[PDB]
């Protein structure tokens, strides 16, 4: 179950 | 202050690579934090640390990101105070006060759950007026009343009054009818929901009978855990 982001680009 | 748990795994070090942590929430001078320990039972260094609250009932969200600037080492445990606000996304949970978590380092994305004691979300200004609380005592359906029972609590009157209004549990009016101590005493949530009790002390017997009026009495069950471990610890 994934609802995480954790986005290393992200603006 | 209000009663705090002390602290409990939530993320074994055997389920997130050596990373372990463990937590707590409290209620401080009105502003909830989730109180936390980063522990690394792991090989190496960790970090890049983030963390991401899921869709929740009571729209828990922190409000910084998680302030541990530092590389993480071995054998190494630090205290976290994450402060949190009410502003986020809200969802119905299952059970009501279940919060899904996900923690990142530079290993991966860990996911846990943890329960938030409904106590740290009662806010400063949950006493009713008595005859707003007669009136709106009247006023709630009859079929949302439910009766609960604090087993084995030992405490008088003013001492279960005094340790309930540390937790923003308020005490609006006392009535000693047959030796029978009763007390009435309203809570407000911080999505607004009330919560109105009449709590029944009587000497002979050590169980108090707690009356929990409110709109939306699904929350009740979790207000007498609440009642329970506070007069309890």
């Amino acid at each position: 179950n994934n609802w995480a982001d954790f986005s290393s680009t992200w603006p | 202050g209000g009663y705090v748990a002390p602290k409990a795994v939530w993320l074994p070090a055997v389920k997130a690579k050596g990373l372990e942590i463990s937590g707590t929430f409290t209620h401080r001078q009105g502003h909830i934090y989730m109180e936390m320990n980063f522990t690394n039972k792991a090989l190496q260094h960790m970090t890049d640390f983030a963390i991401q609250f899921n869709k929740n009932s009571f729209g828990v969200i922190p409000s910084t990101p998680l302030a541990i600037h530092t590389p993480l080492m071995p054998n190494q445990s630090i205290d976290v105070s994450l402060p949190l606000n009410t502003l986020g996304p809200v969802m119905k949970m299952e059970p009501l006060n279940n919060l899904q978590v996900a923690v990142k380092n530079n290993i991966d994305v860990f996911y846990f759950s943890c329960l938030i004691p409904l106590n740290v979300l009662f806010v400063e200004d949950g006493k009713m007026e008595r005859q707003v609380f007669l009136a709106t005592w009247k006023d709630i359906p009859n079929e949302n009343e439910l009766q609960f029972q604090i087993k084995e609590c030992h405490l008088n009157a003013d001492t279960v009054s005094s340790k309930l209004q540390n937790n923003n549990v308020y005490t609006i009016a006392k009535r000693n009818v047959e030796g029978q101590d009763m007390l009435y005493q309203s809570l407000k949530l911080t999505n607004g929901i009330w919560i109105l009790a009449e709590l029944r002390i009587q000497p002979g017997n050590p169980n108090y009978t707690l009356s929990l009026k409110c709109r939306a009495p699904e929350v009740s069950q979790y207000i007498y855990q609440v009642y329970d471990s506070i007069l309890k610890n």
